[PDB]
Formats: structure tokens, sequence, C-alpha cells
């Protein structure tokens, strides 16, 4: 079906600065589209109707123009509670899709993650399940990769990640990673290692251990 | 296929 | 004032079918080309479109699911009701309903169709998940080594779960994960804390999952 794509992804700001959400359909849904904010643990709120009227009981800082495949929502000055993930929605053709979103977060400067491996507990050992878990600390911008590897292959569909909110009070963002194998999987190997790829990083980095060695 | 308000 | 909110089993296991009921004010399902809509929005994920039924009884589904979804409304109650059968845990999502409006009218004619082109007003969502888990209380174990540490609370269901260092004092770079649900149907988090790699004073995480009556305190060292 039709697609709608936003961009960017992730946006990056300051209160009081002037930014613009695209969003772009694969085939022309002429002007029905509507733009919405969506603020963390709420339900999304319509700020633009028909590509550019305004919704009543809206600020005007918000604004929308385009029709056919190119749309554009721009806040003119950003205010605290625009610090959200904003989602564009076409209504010309069923289904009635969404745009994937875009976040916007606190702009600050750059920070590389301090990567931490931590071994499984004998004690969960014991029950016959290990879990490595590998952690990204404090963080910017959100995006990064984990790559894990065990005696060198690459690991992929045994694991899970979850990332904090951004934090008030330093405006970065930290993420855990927990790589999990049986209990005999795991001792069939040594290297476990969580490689890191982040923005502030001027190449990977590698944290690992050699399991059993003690 | 085309939304109800079309045309 | 146009107010609409969601109803339905908070838990539901795989197979089953679930049944979700929106029922609103301030509008009728019989007023003019209204429409009411769901939409879901998977944890961390997108919204995605599921139906709409207008006044005129008319009905279209998300062609992904079409299969499974069945929606229909009772105009005397103020109701719209959406029913998706055999689920799986792919189906966890917080789920919406909202009103569309339909085109406004001037002495019952109708003159402009551009705010039908938006869902304006929506409830505040309820939440879904789907398991074939039964209650049960997290095992923690210990996660050690600025120097971080933590503690891992793993394999517990249902949602939440509380977690704190050392009764509370323990505050500053503590970071406590969102809970991932695994495939296995329980959930897992991890919850770590950063000092300078000289305090390694004592760290103690309490966990908490109240569904279960499971407390634990446990102290996380610096091992050897």
């Amino acid at each position: 079906a039709l697609q709608l794509t936003q961009s960017p992804s992730s946006l990056s700001a300051s209160v009081g600065d002037r930014i613009t959400i695209t969003c772009r359909a694969s085939q022309g849904v002429t002007s029905a589209l509507a733009w919405y904010r969506q603020k963390p643990g709420s339900p999304p709120q319509l700020l633009i109707y028909d590509a550019s009227s305004l919704e009543s009981g809206v600020p005007s800082r918000f604004s929308g123009s385009g029709s056919g495949t190119e749309f554009t929502l721009t806040i003119s000055t950003l205010r605290p509670e625009d610090f959200a993930t904003y989602y564009c929605q076409q209504l010309h053709f069923y289904p009635h899709t969404f745009g994937g979103g875009t976040r916007v977060d606190v702009r600050r400067t750059v920070a590389a993650p301090s990567v931490f491996i931590f071994p499984p507990s004998d004690e969960q050992l014991k029950s016959g399940t290990a879990s490595v878990v590998c952690l990204l600390n404090n963080f910017y911008p959100r995006e990064a990769k984990v790559q894990w590897k065990v005696d060198n292959a690459l690991q992929s569909g045994n694991s899970q990640e979850s990332v904090t909110e951004q934090d008030s009070k330093d405006s970065t963002y930290s993420l855990s990673s927990t790589l999990t194998l049986s209990k005999a999987d795991y001792e069939k190997h040594k290297v476990y290692e969580c490689e890191v790829t982040h923005q502030g990083l001027s190449s990977p980095v590698t944290k690992s251990f050699n399991r059993g060695e003690c | 296929e085309a939304d109800k308000w079309q045309s | 004032r146009i107010t609409l909110k969601e109803s339905g089993p908070p838990l539901v296991k795989p197979t089953q079918t679930l049944t979700l009921t929106c029922s609103f004010s301030g509008f009728s399902l019989s007023d003019f080309g209204v429409g009411v809509g769901w939409i879901r929005q998977p944890p961390g994920k997108a919204l995605e479109w599921l139906a709409i039924i207008y006044s005129d009884d008319d009905k279209r589904y998300s062609p992904s699911l079409n299969t499974r979804l069945t929606i229909t409304k009772d105009t005397s109650k103020n109701q719209v009701v959406l029913v998706m059968t055999r689920v799986s845990p792919v189906d966890t999502a917080t789920y919406f309903c909202a009103h569309r409006r339909g085109p406004t009218t001037l002495f019952g004619v109708p003159i402009a169709r551009g705010p039908v082109n938006a869902m304006d007003v929506w409830g505040q969502g309820i939440t879904v998940t789907i398991s074939s888990t039964s209650t049960k209380g997290p095992s923690v174990f210990p996660l050690a080594p600025a120097a971080a540490l933590g503690c891992l609370v793993k394999d517990y269901f249902p949602e939440p779960v509380t977690v704190s260092w050392n009764s509370g004092a323990l505050t500053s770079g503590v970071h406590t994960f969102p809970a991932v649900l695994q495939s296995s149907g329980l959930y897992s988090l991890s919850s770590v804390v950063t000092v300078p790699s000289s305090s390694l004073q004592t760290y103690t995480c309490n966990v908490n999952h109240k569904p279960s009556n499971t407390k634990v305190d446990k102290r996380v060292e610096p091992k050897s």
C-alpha cells in the first residue's frame, strides 16, 4: 500500500528553535493529511487537519503546509511541551496510514557512552540460563548500535534491548542490552563481546570477557 | 481504495 | 466537549478473542458523516491504523488485519466495539479509539469536507498484553563489574515491578530500564547504578513485584 515517510526520524533542538518536520507520500493524497503531537504516556493530539488548517485550541506556533506528496509541519518557536514525537496521517486512501514518527528531543553536546559488560551470575547459571548484559551509559544522541559477538561469531535473534527516556538533567540516554543463551551453549564458548557504535566514538568500542577466566 | 470523502 | 474512553481486558492469551469497547459522549453515531476509528501502538513503536466505522454504517479495515477484525456500533449506547480474533503476542499494544468529524453542513447542506481530514479527539488508550503466562515473581541476579553495577530482574509477570537502591537512599546515577516482554511471555528488566570507582559504600537493589507478593533485597558487590 501507500507509504508515508517522515523526515527526519529523530531531531534535536532547544527551546526557542524553529523546526520543521516533513512527510512524503508514495502517491498523492491531495490535502487529506493530518499532523499530531504525542507526549510520552499520552494519546496523540491533533495539531493540523486537512494539511494546513489549524485545529481549534492549538497554539499558533504550529503550522502546516503542502499538498499532493509532500507536507511539512513547522513549529516556529519550540516550547518545552514540544519535546515529543510527531506523526503525520494520510486520510485519502484506505487504510488511513500513519508515518513512522519523528522524535524531537533536547539538544546537548555529543557524549559517547560509557560501556560495561556483565557476565552471567553463577546463581543464574545454576538455573540453566545465561544472561549477558551490556550497558551503554549516558550517551547522546540517542542512536546507538550494539552488536554481540561470541568467539567472534556475530549474534542475532538472541538479544533484547531497552532505552531510558531522555534524562531531565543530563539530556543523555542509557541503553541496556541482554544476550540470552542456555547454560549449555554458554559453556561452549569463551569470548563474550559487546561491540558499540555511536556518533561520539571515533571507532567502535568493544568490551568483553573470557568465560570462566578466574 | 478511495476514502469516504473523496471526489 | 467530545470525550472517548476505551475498555476491555488488560491481559489476553494467544489464540483468544479480544473485544474492546469505545464508550463516548459529546456526539452521536447517528450524527451526519461522523466516524469512530481504532488505532494501536505497540510499546516503543509507531501508530498503526486498524479500522473505522461511520454513522451510515460503512466499515473499513486495515488489509493486513482484515480477517481478524470486526467493528460494530451500538448507537443507542454510544459505543463502538472492535473484536479481534486469534490474537498473538505481537498484538500487545496500547489501543486507542478516536472521533472523526463528518463534513460541515449549512442548513443541513454539506459545504466543507476539510474537517474530515484528521481524527480530532482521542481516548486515553487502553494497554493490552498478550501472553499465555500466569502470574509469576522475578528471579533477581547481580550485575557486577565510573564503575557500574546492578540487578537483572528476570522472568516475571505481569508488569509492573518496582526497583529502588539502598531502600530509596541511592538515586543519583540510577537507571532502571523499561522491561522487555521475552518470547517466553515473561518480562525482564535491568536496573543499574554508576558510582565513582572509589565508592565500591554498599549497594543493595530492593525489588518488589506486587502481583506475586515477591519482595527481594539483593546486595551486589565487586565479586572476587
